[PDB]
């Protein structure tokens, strides 16, 4: 009634970025595509040589 | 840090915050953000949704 009357009286938010570092670019890319080629392709060589072995040791 | 808040926000737009309107009806919808870094300042300037 008196005395202290005289002054006054969820869900998701779902955020996304969190406690990681900084980030950063650059544009000079992708060789790498090649060197699968040219791996599978010396892997080949490789064969076609012991092959050569064998085809004149049978000889 | 916690704060029950009570506020009144003026209507800043130019062609009707002036604006004497006459009699009759009229829809009035706006749209208030909840994004904590636009809606609140802070000293440092800080992240506030980290």
């Amino acid at each position: 009634a008196a005395a202290a009357m005289t002054a006054t009286r969820m869900p998701s938010s779902g955020s996304s970025p969190s406690v990681p570092s900084s980030i950063i670019a650059e544009e000079k890319l992708l060789a790498l595509l090649a060197e699968l080629e040219a791996l599978s392709r010396q892997l080949a060589a490789l064969t076609q040589q012991v092959s050569e072995l064998r085809e004149q040791q049978q000889q | 840090r916690y704060v029950p808040f009570h506020i009144q926000v003026p209507q800043k737009f130019f062609a009707i915050k002036n604006l004497l309107l006459l009699p009759g009806s009229y829809t009035y919808e706006w749209n208030f953000r909840k994004d904590v870094n636009m809606i609140l300042q802070s000293s440092l300037g800080n992240d506030l949704r980290v």
